[PDB]
């Protein structure tokens, strides 16, 4: 398939070819143009706070070691020995000053440098240029208020610029609340879906909540329970949707601070969030202070998703076109009392973890939609994402980004997929920029 | 029996649990435990979730399944949260899950799922301090089939505490499972182990 | 591989390259040129008799919903939601006036039309053209005496014309007997074979019966039991073979009305069939009346097979080059007493179902022959189908089609594969017709 | 115990079967059933099919394994045949299958197959009306290996009736299995569950 | 009971083994064997390999697992070595394997592996000539999980001899397994069946 | 990928692209250029000594029947029926005068000829040219002191010439000891590694032994136990490495006759080998007599490996790029007492068989190194094999081949991979020869 010319995503991101969820040649091409080019979530400061602390993470299909250096910075390296290619580290987290390969014993430091080779003098003499044999290093590693992302492409924009207009929405919870911590370890489950299915679902799918999650809403008695079975229209102005240049986007559901949490936690959360909101009003203003205690369902392009307030944090790790490994962490505000942090983390896993009863509702939806993408009569069919098209705005006085002033629509799908076409049809970041010079105009067209 | 300084792979928790069964074995208690667990598994297999709650589960229950992060055999400095809780339910939380299973809009439940449980290696011993508390250990293979060609099989050891409650019926007051597979390859862990 | 020029099947269908049973690129090409172009079995009237009744079926790798309309006709649609591509129906059979998608709640009628969208007025206003969002419909659906077939290609010949010369052979049992019903539900088992292996076996393989099924013949005491272990020559004139233009073909074993059924049913069947034959003699003639109680092993191109009299009805559903999902139904004459219908259905499954002891004999044969097709030294080797070549006739005064006047030969393989080359090397039906303008001459060559 | 109006996922058949075991439990009958089933599985595992017939199977046996069509949890109008019979054998039909297994021209039997059965969750109760009829329920995992790298594993619950016959030996008079996987992924179901 | 001229698929060895359990059954011996095997499996599951050796394994033990070459059902001329020995260990050889498991430089043991064993179909009978020798037969499913997504499941029947030794403790003196899968699809057979 | 131009292996075999262990298109290309062109191990005389004796073996992904003819020679044929392609023989070993296909009953002799067709006269008349329907025969079958190899390519050099300089090293044990026998049947285990990983490991990897096998060395108390955990430097002159034109190569560890065998066998072996060495001194000379009781870790290109003295004999059968089926046999000297032969065979399986505790040490190394070859950021990375480069010699007065006069180095990897590039980039043997006209110069370059 010629990805320079193939229209995989139609103008304004109004539709996508169903094959994008099933085509393995496209998956291989995404490794290059999506995962090797963009920013990917690695970890949080809270998970590697002390020198020598490390975790392993995936970046696309590659595995990396992410390590806290003595000077406080974080560096990440391919988890692959420079000699014969064995996987260096077989655990998920730990503390160490270096890593020794179990094949022939080469020892690398936390800084990636080849530090020792068994019998170097007797075998290699002075012929080994160790300086050239350090672990392959991830070119870019940056932090967004404690959340650490990596990018293999030196030409990528800085992470803050990459977040674009989405950053304004995240900042109340990520910055003005005092800071978040990620509670590990994550749940890890393989699903038979394309990584884009849950990614698109978290970036802008409020439409499915009432129907897909009817049973969980009704059973858990959470704050959104009135939507069960599409029983109830959500109020006018109950929220909005937004998207950005580099693909990140999110839904905003005003005031839903207790999120998906069952009634046992609703009162405490609503009290906690409201008290903070009161102090934030003076620091950042009423609007942003309210964004802080509003439920954001966001995807940070390409494959990192989250539900603020609910505290759900996901990585949709790609394995192949119909296989994804789902990592599930809990996000908590650092100044929450410890007992509440503990209970919120359990609630996140209870709802969205490996046995998350909410997450289970979505399984069939994601798996079959992805697998249908391989079926002959569906490959060339069009997935629709036109809900709200021609009512979105650019450059609003109060809410930045391409924005749909309604809780339920497909604004964020359109922005996610416009960014996806631009990358898949581009060879480098400069070409993506050229393909994206009129992004917001393309997205608001008929308005 | 176990000295964990010599049996270097054995955890302190595991060594403690074994001690509680090697001592006085009570053949009839083993048989009572076998019956309890077989009947529990039957109720679950036919999806009589309300009956399971009413007849097998104590009001003070802690139903817990953890996933432990993979760490170095020789790790001794890194001290952050060792595992996450796949399940950590009280009775009310179990009821919510049961209501979710029985709701007619749980679309994932149509067509009807098929469960088959295999319970083996039953051991039972009374607690030394609470004479009303029975420790039961058992292993379970749980087979789940749905939608023509989806088949998931789960494998686990269960450390349980059971106690007589309402009407003299022995009920589950604690179930603990340390799930052996770190990355689940079964779509989810939405089953009662 | 260039399928315009590659000789996959030699002239007169005398041999085929072994790779046809193992090559995945060819499998993908068959989805287009075999399964998207030809007639495929869906169901029977007896399974969806009342308005609203539906079943799901496969058409190649695609899944379709087949539904009885209020006006009595049957329509079939892709089992894929027009919004985001989720599988609409997750059951195998039922009765309903519509299908609602569990993802976002779109509701489609039994007629395929998009009938309702949750909150349509509030979300889409009047922007949604529902008239353009109906389920993707199977272009052609036709019946052969109750047996319903579908075809995605509007240009296909009518099913009756597609059956060609094979139709004359089927009509005594399918039409003149009063009618058949299919007894469901079917057995369903995955085998590790190419769909063409069982298809070719049922279309013209009487040679294997004595050897492959030696154990079953001897154990069941069925009417064909004398063949066990190739102990006994079948008489001169014990049957014949035939093939047709569009690939369908069958073996005819005179008088074998009890078929593979073990001795417990032989007397009742032989009595039942003989009585009907007696009345049919006056209506359709001695020859056809005898065809009625003669065992036909037939494949309706490409992947539907059957054993009349025995009552076995199969769909060889393609999954990949070495994977097929076998569906097994029982066919019974409608005017048979109910108790006999029940027992015949059990006997069909007993012999040819998921635990069919006859069907088990064939497993290794089909699986290894298919898997050998992937092996390097076998890909370019030639499977032989030359038995009886140069003795077949065209235009006989009594038996139509290209016909081998012997019970055991490879006439039907040759016709099946001549039709297969013509399709795989053709882009549309018109080209198939052009490639098939001298089909019977190609098949009878040396005679 | 079960009220199927409240335990909405439970079938009437299943609720009836459970009732027959929760009532008076007889420890020795459970033990007799365990022995019967273990010996049956041993005979089958070593492929002593004639011995199995002679020692474990009653002349009036009904040996039945069904595959039920997947239908909507809420289906109530469509009333056509709900399942098909993978097995529905009388003694003579079982003998035919046994002869097929032992025939020297059953090519699929060379080299020799390897079977391993695991029987668990045994429950036993006498019938209320026929005092000579024993109800036995058990679950089975059956592992079949052949030709180097073919491995198929089967999982099922078995509802049996056993009765004393020739020589006082308890024999199988009914076995019923509702096979949990709709589409078999094991090449075939050519095994005696 | 078995006549191997009529039950043509049954080996002489298998027919001999069955005879030793169908005769006088001793309910308490079955129960003692069940306990022995459950405790053995518990020790192994928690990787208390030294304890297993000390408490479950006799000094004169023969621990043997074979892989038999696939030969024709009708083979009668070819007479060369019929199988190979995956295991054929004396006590010292088992100790070496245990030391290998516990060595801190056994890199394959970090992170820690997870084992779960399921023991079923227990039969027990005293030997006719050595009154101190107990014959125990059991089937085992062994589940091994490591490194996130590696899962291997083993299936086997075990023919054991156990004898009272040091301190009156019944210990394993012979274990024989004829491994059912010819080509292993589990990376290795590095587990104690 | 263009294998004429792609540099998969750099000059002097100093490095290889990591993708060679994971690329499936390359695997397919190896079937042609490595496995269909070169010599592959089949069996040993000791396993098929009498007329009619046969075994099945793999040759690449193909399966063959290897049979002892009446005249004492051995012929090998594809295990695939000439009619419809069914696998003919389903057992691993046996004795017979022919093989009958279970599909339609065709019977072939031990000599491959089609000898009988059921009902030939009645069905085929005289139309079947049986003389043209014999099993597809392996073109070349040759023996090296009892060890039987096959080659599909008629143009291959004779096996003795193919072994090149490696033959001189093997001859003391294979020829001058009186002869070896292979003790079957083999262990068979599938590993998730590329066939080249264990092949390269056995051909020249002494560096890994101390570290990878630290636990086994320490636990077994074998003669090499001092290396455990790289505790001890091996002496100067403890061995050497060699490689040859056609890729075969090996490590030599002087005097290590008891090899990996645990202390229970060390005394008997060391006595046995020393006594033979004493008699050999007079027949073949001190140097070669010592080679006889020195541990050789050798790979016979491409996928047959062995450890003499230890007695381990392996076939790394290719399945796909990350799947290999490992066959493990024991090799024993024919004049060893029977009881010692029995115990050595058990020890071989104990250490290197399906539950070989040594072999288990290598699993993670091989599997992860191979699987990393599929990972995006590793495909174009370079596996290093430069240890000892510029110290190897050609044409030594005493030790033939390209030789590294040290026990630990990467000489043999370089020769294995130089031979691998030459084949993968060549269309036939003549081109390989042209690409290999300066092989030893390429290998010793900087010396
Ligand atoms: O189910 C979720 C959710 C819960 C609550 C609010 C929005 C969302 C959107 C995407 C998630 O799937
Ligand atoms: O085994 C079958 C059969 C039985 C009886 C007559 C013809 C046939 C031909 C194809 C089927 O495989
Ligand atoms: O582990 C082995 C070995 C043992 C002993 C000596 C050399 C070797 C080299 C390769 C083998 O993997
Ligand atoms: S592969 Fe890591 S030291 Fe050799
Ligand atoms: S995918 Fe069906 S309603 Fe959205
Ligand atoms: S496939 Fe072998 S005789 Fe027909
Ligand atoms: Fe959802
Ligand atoms: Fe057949
Ligand atoms: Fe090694």
């Amino acid at each position: 398939m010629n990805y320079n010319n193939k229209i995989l995503v139609s103008e304004s991101g109004l539709s996508q070819k169903h094959l994008i969820h099933g085509d393995e040649e496209l998956f291989q091409h995404e490794l290059k143009t999506i995962f090797a080019r963009n920013w990917l979530f690695l970890t949080h400061d809270s998970l590697i706070p002390a020198p020598g602390d490390y975790v392993t993470a995936k970046m696309g299909i590659d595995e990396v070691i992410v390590s806290r250096q003595n000077d406080g910075s974080i560096r990440a390296f391919l988890n692959v020995c420079r000699h014969r290619g064995k996987t260096l580290v077989s655990v998920e987290a730990g503390n160490a000053k270096g890593f020794v390969c179990s094949y022939h014993g080469w020892g690398f430091g936390s800084n990636g440098e080849l530090q020792s080779v068994p019998f170097e003098k007797d075998l290699y003499g002075e012929s080994l240029n160790k300086k050239c044999l350090g672990l392959k290093e991830v070119a870019r590693v940056e932090s967004f208020h404690g959340f650490i992302y990596g990018c293999f492409d030196q030409e990528a924009p800085p992470l803050m610029d990459y977040l674009g207009d989405a950053a304004w929405y995240l900042e109340p919870m990520f910055k003005h609340s005092g800071g978040l911590e990620l509670v590990g370890p994550p749940g890890k489950v393989v699903i038979k879906a394309n990584w884009k299915a849950p990614a698109e679902n978290f970036v802008g799918d409020a439409y499915h909540v009432g129907w897909t999650h009817a049973s969980s809403l009704r059973s858990g008695e959470s704050i959104f329970s009135s939507l069960a079975g599409n029983a109830a229209l959500p109020p006018e102005g109950a929220g909005l949707q937004m998207t950005s240049k580099y693909g990140s986007g999110m839904g905003v559901l005003w005031d839903g601070y207790s999120g998906v949490h069952s009634a046992d936690l609703v009162p405490e959360l609503m009290a906690f969030g409201g008290a903070k909101q009161e102090r934030l009003n003076k620091e950042i203003g009423d609007v942003r202070a309210r964004i802080y205690r509003s439920h954001l369902n966001c995807t940070v392009f390409p494959n990192n998703s989250m539900l603020t307030c609910s505290g759900v944090f996901k990585v949709w790790n790609p394995i192949d076109a119909n296989t994804t490994e789902v990592w599930t962490y809990a996000i908590v505000e650092k100044d929450m009392p410890e007992d509440l942090k503990r209970r919120l983390a359990d609630s996140v896993q209870r709802t969205f973890g490996p046995a998350g009863f909410w997450e289970s509702d979505d399984n069939d939806n994601m798996e079959t939609a992805s697998q249908n993408g391989k079926k002959y009569q569906s490959r060339d069919s069009d997935l629709l994402s036109n809900l709200g098209f021609g009512e979105d705005v650019y450059g609003d006085a109060v809410y930045p980004g391409v924005v749909g002033k309604s809780a339920i629509g497909e604004t964020s799908y359109r922005g996610f997929y416009r960014a996806y076409q631009a990358h898949v049809s581009s060879s480098n970041w400069a070409e993506f920029e050229h393909a994206s010079s009129t992004w917001h105009t393309e997205l608001t067209k008929t308005t | 029996m176990i000295n964990i300084q010599e049996d270097k792979l054995v955890s302190a928790h595991d060594a403690e649990e074994i001690l509680r069964f090697f001592n006085c074995h009570d053949s009839a208690l083993q048989q009572e435990a076998t019956t309890l667990l077989t009947q529990e598994a039957h109720l679950l297999d036919i999806q009589a979730y309300r009956a399971w709650l009413e007849h097998c589960v104590g009001s003070e229950v802690q139903y817990q399944v953890i996933s432990r992060e993979l760490r170095a055999a020789s790790e001794r400095r890194y001290k952050l949260n060792e595992a996450m809780n796949v399940y950590n339910e009280n009775f009310q939380q179990l009821k919510v899950r049961v209501e979710h299973q029985l709701d007619p809009q749980n679309w994932g439940n149509s067509p009807k799922l098929r469960f088959t449980r295999f319970i083996t290696n039953v051991q039972a011993a009374m607690d030394v301090n609470d004479k009303e508390l029975l420790h039961i250990r058992s292993n379970v293979i749980l087979h789940r089939a749905r939608r023509g060609n989806q088949v998931d099989v789960f494998y686990a050891a269960r450390e349980d505490k059971w106690k007589r409650g309402e009407g003299g019926v022995r009920k589950l007051v604690q179930r603990f499972v340390d799930y052996p597979e770190r990355i689940l390859q079964t779509h989810n862990l939405m089953v009662f182990l």
